[PDB]
């Protein structure tokens, strides 16, 4: 009912055997191209404003 | 160069996990297997069955 962890909602699925990579995970860091500024190699309204 | 096919089965699989596990089969983590040294031929057998 609070579950938050992915790795704990991958060890449901893994309890349950549903298929996990049909599902969103993570909005965190660990995504590509994530990071505290990340504002370089972007549109950054200078080419582009996104 | 490498083609692969495969069906997902029950539980989907993320196509960069299987890659990232092939290249680094390159390099070799797992004992027993020294890798792609000099004079190494490499077939799609051992491919397949360092995935499996």
């Amino acid at each position: 009912l609070k579950t938050a962890n992915p790795f704990g909602l991958m060890v449901w699925c893994i309890i349950l055997g549903t298929p996990s990579k049909g599902f969103g995970l993570y909005p965190k860091n660990s995504s590509w191209a994530f990071g505290r500024l990340r504002q370089n190699f972007i549109y950054s309204g200078t080419q582009v404003p996104p | 160069y490498v083609n692969v096919t495969v069906q997902q089965g029950s539980s989907s699989v993320a196509p960069e996990a299987i890659q990232n596990a092939v290249v680094n089969y390159a390099q070799g983590k797992v004992e027993g297997e020294e890798g792609l040294v000099v004079g190494a031929s490499l077939s799609a057998f051992e491919v397949a069955g360092a995935i499996a």
